[PDB]
């Protein structure tokens, strides 16, 4: 969960992986791995194991070894490191690898969520709300917005 | 010594330190004690596992140094630590601190590869009992009583004839006592140790005790090692019934030694980082030394002064490890008497009032009154003209001249040294001859008559010589 | 740590399986100030001193598994890591044997001789330890202080060890080199190791190296403010070896060193830098483990030694190695752990009062509070025998002076003692750069022994007719060479001295 | 500047402290010294790397403060630290502690961006040699000898005319000595520093030394900075052959300064957390100051008293950094003489007995006898009626009145101040005129004749004036 | 670690009595010699154990306490 060890990971992920294009390919392999630790017996059995060799062994082995050899010999790398203990850190950091690479997004304020990928501000944003259509903001629609301006307002009711 | 057939182990994982960061045959772990004997470069390496820790990865340590080797390795596991040729054959023959044939091959008699681990007996075993002791030192074994099979705190500065009196101990512990008389030392001056080989010829009786020495540059484990194998030895002598009585060198070396020990651990050590259990090691220690069933397990108690510590958890422990208190007089050495040391502060604990009852409550306790007698007779009566002082105070000064001269007595040591024969003394001739004589009887006995003269037949029949 | 790579974890993707970089050179991993985590050099030899890139054989002692940490060889801080390793398994090779003597050294060695081309036998390790306990010579081998009070107070010989403290601004640094003048002729080659010295002290010092002489007798150590624990701290540990040239020729080997504590926090402050445990005073028993190691060494060694020590080449020469501590008197801080420790270690000892250097009395030191193991053991019939009654009598003129003020009217007991001991006490002081002759010692031997000075005893005539004494003595006493040659207490020559002493009354 | 073209670096990783938790251009690291000059908000930031540590992540520190910025960053790397315009042009012109044009632009002459790192010479380089020193102070350079190109411990309290005598040093080090006379200070009182600009007009000679000042609120690096650039300066003066002699302010500021230094490190610092190597920095220090080949590298040694520490590892080092011991007399200031300070405790080390031999072993050492002469003549003979005292003791009181009055002498300072001209003095007229005269010759020379009067022609020809 | 701690390796199958402090109780056992580590001792280790008990004891009721002057000889 340090994710910094996994930072060096996701580093080597875009790096060797995307270099191998395993950023996607071991996005697949990686996916299967988080599936492996996701196995709770494989969690229940996660660490009793002194030999990390035993771990990568029963790991690729158990799970079905969808990891690359970059991830099998890397399975020696992190498994041996035992930093393999934390799967998702560099998984969301790899999601941050390809995704950060691809980043365009949005966040709905005073609205039900948006997340419309906007490479630029207001780019897909004003295009979305303008594009609304939706325009309802349903989650945060009214009480949230009207309590936003009226939030500032009660903030004036600070005068009491 | 043991298996370690098979070379066992494996690498030394992180090569740092004598303790093992080491791959053993990872399943392989012995008792932490149970040794692991590798090849150390050329040398055969060995470490009793310092740690018991799995994966064949545990601390296993030695008194040496590691630079130069590979982290890779394999280390045979000497299934036994502690088992080293041991028994009474060593006597006189030079053992290294390894017991190794220290001298030109000192060949301390190779004996049972014998576990160092010999230790405390049953309540009764080394006898549930009390065993008193004296060898009849001329003025001394008379002076203080003692308990057999043990050790008693020794405080005195210099000019002991400790080697002389040791020859009296040769003349006693070897001679006037039979029980196997062994001794050992560590941390000396090189050619002065060789000069204790000179002295070893002075007594010449060196044959009673194997020569095994530390030479303080010996590392902390090296420095602290020899004892329990010493119990593989009294595992002869006392166990051999020829009562183990072995002379004990160095506490400061041992006190500070256990300090350096628990320090090296990096552990929460004793206070001021000392060996936490060093005292418990004293429980194991006196636990070893008892007038035994087997043979009295006895030890000469003298301490490398742990800086002669104040209140000295050592002397605190060495008090009650002193059945008799001790002092040595440069002043009686200034008196120079054949009794040249400090009777002041030197006597058995319970001797006078009880436990001899009157026997020493009269002869010796009343004798202590006489210590007041020449104490303020010599001292007080010395303050000004003693004409005031009743001649009893001057016959406490013939307690001094006459009686204290009688204290000056030939020595079984001085026989073994100057020829002045000395004896295993009879305190009857003290409790009477010196008590009655020194007090009221034959007060005409000259100092000289008494001086350098043994029991009241030597002092008082030297008063026939006057 | 490991994850740092991510590039060699990019490798390790394969290269946790892929492998096999073992070489004497893998990269310096982490460069700060001569401490670099470092790679390759798989099995490397003892503290293996790895000839560094543009830099000395670099030493890493106990193998740091992942990236061996390394030692500043000269410059600590130069660059970033990743050097591979400029590498040698060898540690501890320095020119050995008797070769290079007299031509000055660096902390490196003879090279810092202006010559610098002084060739010792050749590369040797720098360690040394005790001569054979058994194989040891006891060399009474007397020594001449050059300030007589010490020499007669304390004779000694090859093998000896003793403690010393030189007082602030006087007399530590200057100390005894008059003895060295006396010892310009010593003939047992002697050098001193001074820690972290200041140069011009060494320069005009060299003016006294000409003057007093003779630098050629032996080259000496070099350490300055920049001395690394290599230089500084190891220098005392460093100098241990080649004196076996002499010593393990069975020949007499002797050398000096003093006041190293820049070793103590060089190595100890190193331990902090090492993240290694600072002992008491932030330095461990590697004091007594060093004294254990280094300071246990000095002995005259047996014939049995050079039958081995010289390997039967000297076939039983007695390997003679004497050396002595000076921990310069400072601060009044004394036991000082190691110093106490080493106090325990000290065979002989000098308690040395500034106060008389503070009194400027050429004789500063603490009188017998300085206590040597050897002493008149080496002293001769004149020296041992004839010169005996000093220190206690000293305590007299001291103690005899003692009561005088508060309770007064000290008779010619103390007058004729304390003053007689104050007069002779006056005769004691020996200025800096004063060596002392044995015949010159005989001056006290007869004179004091004869009480003979009591004639001139007025410090005016004491000194004066002490000079007429010296002169017409040298006139009247040509045969004194024999005497100077002799160990004295020669009853014939003794009377001879009574007579030439009657000369000494007016003339000598 | 150096490079630091390119803005280098990157973020300041964890934004805490002036030392860098910082992403540099991670591959980029300079020499830890080798500077890194960023933009600090508006300001251009700079840090010489405090640590050399990889990933462009190393401590890199500055005398300022970080609040307000982002952890994100980029910091240009000034390939050189230490190189700052430096040379002798600065003389008189006000340098900041930055050397910056401290005054209205003090414009200490911009010179070589010059490495601070100027340091020790070869054995021979700055003088394998000894170079003595005196400027001929009226009663003083006569009084004590000195060694050129160096620094000597200064102990004295108040009323020095240190600015006056500095004008005598202007009248000497600038005038009666040519060698380039530079000086610097730090940690003063604000308008009292401005009042040392007033004094800078008093001497008016301020032009000899650039004005560079600390103003103690300067942070610890700020406080401790200026020296080695000072060696980029003597890298003119001494190096300029016009012997660098620069006056040295503050040890307590420096002693405590290095304390605050190694403290900030959090390192095992010197004892009581001081700068561990501050003394080694003294080896570099005197290592800088030598009567040189180049020009005598000399420094006025006076210490901000590191609390005037007792035994003062500073005075311990400042002893032996004192060729001459020092005292200043409020009593001779109570004597108020043109010689107003304490000759007691002030003389060169080896002057009298040897090294002048008799020259001072007679004139000056015998002169010290005269210090006993008016010492117990004035003092002892003062105890009661001096009628007992031979008039020699009263001609040791004409050593006082007469001779000590002769000590009172006009000053090249007092010229530069009160007009009382003073001189580079000739101790011949001391070693003879004042030694013979003060002792036996013209003892009729009045105090006043001698008082406030220079060498024995001014004192004794003022005795022609009487 | 109860008693000797150094013998063997970790991973010995952990054997568990769920009872802290079941120790011979009750007034049966008086006089028969006992170790502190155990009721056994020379000569008779045995004594009349009114049964396994736990030691630790809080103060009795202050309120319910028999204030007792029971004399001292
Ligand atoms: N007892 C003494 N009386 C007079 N002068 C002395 C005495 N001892 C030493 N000196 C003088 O002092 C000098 C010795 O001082 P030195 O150079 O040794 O400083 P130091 O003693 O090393 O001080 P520190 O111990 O602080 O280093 C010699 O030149 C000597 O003339």
């Amino acid at each position: 969960e340090f994710i910094t060890v996994a930072r060096p990971y996701a580093k080597a992920a875009f790096d060797f992986a995307v270099e191998h294009q395993s950023v996607e390919r071991w996005q697949d392999m990686l996916a299967f791995a988080a599936e492996v630790t996701k196995n709770e017996q494989m969690a229940e059995l996660l660490s009793g194991a002194l030999a990390p060799e035993t771990l990568a062994e029963s790991f690729i082995a158990v799970a079905g070894e969808q990891l690359d050899e970059n991830g099998q010999n890397l399975i020696r790398v992190m498994a041996e490191n035992g930093r393999l203990n934390a799967l998702p850190d560099v998984l969301e950091q790899f999601i941050h690898l390809r995704a950060v690479s691809e980043a365009t997004a949005e966040v709905d304020v005073i609205s039900a969520a948006a997340l419309s990928e906007q490479q630029l501000a207001k780019i897909s944003a004003a295009m979305e709300k303008r594009l609304s259509r939706k325009v309802k903001l349903n989650a945060k629609i009214d009480k949230s917005v009207m309590a936003g301006v009226i939030i500032r307002a009660g903030d004036m009711v600070i005068d009491g | 010594h043991h298996h370690h057939h098979g070379m066992a182990t494996g690498k030394i994982v992180q090569v740092i330190g004598a303790v093992v960061d080491v791959e053993f045959p990872q399943d392989a772990v012995p008792r932490v004690y149970d040794a692991l004997e590798v090849q150390n470069g050329n040398e055969r390496l060995v470490l009793e596992v310092q740690q018991q820790l799995g994966g064949g990865i545990v601390r296993t340590i030695a008194m040496g140094s590691s630079d130069g080797l590979r982290r890779g390795l394999d280390v045979k596991d000497l299934e036994h630590p502690i088992e080293v040729p041991v028994g009474k054959a060593t006597l006189g023959r030079i053992m290294n601190v390894l017991g190794e044939p220290v001298d030109m091959k000192g060949e301390i008699g190779e004996e049972e590869r014998w576990a160092i681990h010999r230790a405390a007996p049953s309540y009764e075993e080394l006898s549930n009992s009390q065993e008193l002791l004296e060898t009849g030192i001329k003025v001394i074994d008379l002076m203080a009583p003692f308990a057999k099979g043990g050790k008693v705190g020794l405080f005195g500065g210099a000019g002991v004839g400790k080697t002389v009196n040791m020859m009296e101990l040769i003349r006693n512990i070897a001679i006037e006592h039979s029980g196997y008389s062994v001794f050992a030392g560590v941390g000396e001056r090189t050619r002065e140790g060789n000069d204790f080989y000179h002295e070893m010829t002075d007594s010449n009786v060196i044959d009673k005790v194997s020569l095994v020495y530390g030479q303080m540059n010996e590392p902390p484990g090296n420095r602290l090692r020899v004892a329990l194998t010493g119990l593989t030895m009294a595992e002869k002598f006392r166990d051999e019934g020829r009562d183990v009585l072995l002379f004990v060198d160095n506490i400061y070396r041992y006190t500070l030694a256990g300090t350096e020990v628990s320090a090296l651990l990096g552990r929460m050590p004793s206070a001021v980082g000392y060996q936490p259990t060093l005292a418990e090691e004293m429980g194991v220690l006196q636990e070893r030394i008892t007038s035994t069933k087997t043979g009295s397990i006895t030890s000469v108690q003298a301490v490398y002064v742990p800086a002669d510590d104040l209140t000295d958890p050592s002397p605190a422990t060495t008090f009650a490890h002193l059945d008799a208190t001790v002092v040595l007089s440069r002043q009686i050495a200034s008196l120079g008497i054949y009794p040249a040391v400090d009777p002041l502060d030197s006597t058995s604990r319970q001797l006078d009032p009880l436990v001899v009852g009157q026997e020493h409550y009269d002869t010796a306790r009343g004798v202590q009154s006489i210590l007041q007698r020449y104490q303020e007779l010599k001292d007080i009566i010395a303050i000004l003209g003693m004409d005031e002082l009743s001649e009893e105070d001057k016959l406490v000064v013939a307690r001094a001249r006459k009686i204290q001269r009688f204290l000056s007595q030939p020595f079984f040591v001085a026989e073994v040294f100057t020829g002045s024969p000395g004896k295993y003394v009879s305190l009857k001739d003290t409790i009477r001859g010196f008590k009655g004589i020194m007090e009221g009887e034959y007060d005409h006995l000259p100092e000289q008559a008494f001086y350098m003269v043994g029991s009241i037949e030597e002092a008082v029949e030297k008063a026939k010589k006057l | 740590n490991s994850t740092e790579i991510s590039e060699l974890i990019k490798q390790r993707i394969a290269q946790f399986n892929v492998v096999s970089e073992a070489h004497n050179e893998g990269t310096i991993v982490s460069v700060s100030d001569g401490v670099i985590r470092i790679h390759g050099l798989a099995d490397a030899m003892q503290g293996e001193m790895i000839s560094l890139p543009g830099n000395r054989y670099a030493i890493a002692l106990n193998l740091e598994r992942d990236s061996v940490g390394a030692v500043v060889m000269g410059p600590y801080a130069d660059l970033a890591e990743g050097m591979k390793v400029k590498a040698t398994g060898r540690i501890l090779e320095v020119p050995v044997g008797r070769g290079l003597l007299g031509r000055v050294v660096n902390t490196l060695g003879a090279p810092i001789d202006g010559k610098g081309p002084l060739d010792h036998d050749g590369f040797s390790a720098v360690e040394a330890i005790a001569p054979g306990v058994i194989e040891r010579q006891s060399v009474d081998q007397p020594v001449q202080t050059g300030y007589k009070a010490v020499d007669s107070m304390i004779p000694i010989g090859r093998g000896q060890r003793e403690l010393i403290i030189g007082d602030r601004q006087t007399g530590k640094t200057a100390l005894a080199i008059d003895a060295i003048i006396n010892q310009r002729d010593s003939g047992i080659k002697a050098i001193y190791v001074a820690i972290g010295q200041k140069a011009s002290t060494i320069s005009n010092v060299v003016r006294k190296l000409e003057e007093h002489g003779a630098l050629a007798n032996t080259i000496v150590v070099v350490a300055t403010a920049s001395e690394s624990a290599a230089l500084q701290y190891l220098a005392p540990y460093a100098g241990a070896a080649m004196g076996e040239y002499f010593r393990d020729r069975g020949e007499d080997a002797l050398i000096i060193y003093d006041d190293l504590s820049k070793q103590a926090v060089a190595y100890r402050q190193i331990s902090l830098l090492l993240r290694r445990p600072p002992g008491r005073e932030a330095f461990p028993g590697d004091v007594f483990y060093l004294h254990s190691r280094l300071l246990e060494r000095a002995a005259r060694v047996n014939a049995e030694y050079v039958e081995a020590f010289t390997k039967g080449e000297v076939k039983g020469k007695t390997g003679s190695l004497t050396a002595l501590p000076i921990i310069e008197t400072q601060a009044g801080d004394v036991s000082a752990f190691v110093p106490t420790n080493v106090i325990s270690i000290t065979d002989g000892q000098i308690f040395l009062e500034t106060n008389l250097f503070n009194a400027g009395i050429r004789p500063a030191v603490n009188p017998g509070i300085s206590v040597s193991r050897v002493g008149g053991a080496a002293q001769t019939k004149i020296m041992k025998k004839l010169s005996g009654g000093i220190r206690t009598a000293l305590a007299q003129y001291r103690e005899l002076a003692a009561f005088s003020q508060f309770a007064s009217d000290l008779d010619d007991a103390t007058r004729n003692q304390l003053d007689h001991g104050q007069k002779v006490t006056e005769l004691l002081k020996q200025k800096q750069y004063a060596p002392m002759s044995v015949a010159q010692q005989s001056l006290v031997l007869f004179a004091a022994e004869r009480g003979y000075l009591a004639d001139v005893e007025l410090s005016k005539i004491g000194s004066f007719e002490a000079a007429l004494l010296a002169y017409v003595d040298r006139d009247h006493a040509p045969l004194m060479q024999e005497i100077n040659q002799t160990g004295g207490y020669n009853d014939e020559i003794e009377g001879k001295l009574k007579g030439i002493l009657d000369s000494f009354k007016a003339t000598q």
